[PDB]
């Protein structure tokens, strides 16, 4: 399997800000493998956030983010957004596109690859 | 006194010190930097390394001790192993 | 995930010997700087044990 990851958004904004954050998958893989987003914070460790699969038919997110953080799968580009809104100071970390390749998430334990850092601030 | 041998000279993972003194030996294999001019000056105070990431070896023996002194060796390289 | 495997480098090892550089490899012609990218992977990949 070789798949490559592309990140795009993140920057500084404003609590209680709206923002939108993509990942784009290349190459070729054992199966339509999900797509997901991670958030690791200075000093810890990186935290589930978000959890899409390649047909926009299972949506998992972490409880501390339940109903605030959103997911989507394009139709036409491949490219898998994160609507991100109301943001807090606790928010500000990098985050990380992360794949799985396999078709039904169980857990998101088992990772193969994952994404370039997009560094998210939130402050006033 | 010594043979600061390695690779590349840099970080990379390489960066033996064979370095002598009165007291003994102190061959030691950890990767560090060495600064840009490795020298040694009572003559107890040696300044070649900065910062020594990780180590995997040491060892600690008897030194090595007109003109009235000739030393000679043949540092050789084979399988990993070195011979001196 | 704590076990690892180098899965990228430019040249064979010699018989017994351990390579712990962690730089970005190069497939490419353009340099990586460090940064993974196109033609620029981590050498090292991960160990998956269910
Ligand atoms: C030595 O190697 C480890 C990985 O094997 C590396 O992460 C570490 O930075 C190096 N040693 C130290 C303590 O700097």
């Amino acid at each position: 399997s070789a798949v490559q990851l592309q990140a795009s958004g993140g920057g500084f904004v404003q609590p209680g800000g709206s923002l939108r954050l993509s990942c784009a998958a290349s190459g070729w893989a054992e199966t339509f493998g999900h797509m997901g987003w991670f958030r690791q914070a200075p000093g810890k460790e990186r935290e589930f956030v978000s959890a899409i699969d390649w047909w926009d038919t299972v949506h998992y997110y972490a409880d501390s983010v339940k109903g605030r953080f959103t997911i989507s799968r394009d139709n036409s580009k491949n490219t898998v957004y994160l609507q991100m809104n109301s943001l807090r100071a606790e928010d500000t970390a990098t985050y990380y596109c992360a794949y799985w390749d396999m078709d039904y998430l169980q857990n998101s334990i088992p990772v193969d690859y994952w994404g370039q850092g997009t560094q998210v601030t939130v402050s006033s | 006194r010594g043979w600061i041998f390695g690779t590349t000279l840099d970080s990379k993972t390489q960066s033996l010190l064979i370095v002598n003194n009165a007291t003994n030996v102190v061959i030691k294999v950890c990767e560090f930097q060495f600064c840009n001019d490795p020298f040694l000056d009572m003559e107890s105070e040696f300044r070649v390394y900065s910062s020594a990431n990780n180590c995997t070896f040491e060892y600690v023996s008897q030194p090595f001790l007109n003109f009235k002194n000739l030393r000679e060796f043949v540092f050789k390289n084979i399988d990993g192993y070195f011979k001196i | 995930y704590n076990y690892l495997y180098r899965l990228f480098r430019k040249s064979n090892l010699k018989p017994f010997e351990r390579d712990i550089s962690t730089e970005i490899y190069q497939a490419g012609n353009k340099p990586c700087n460090g940064v993974a990218g196109f033609n620029c992977y981590f050498p090292l990949r991960s160990y998956s044990f269910r």
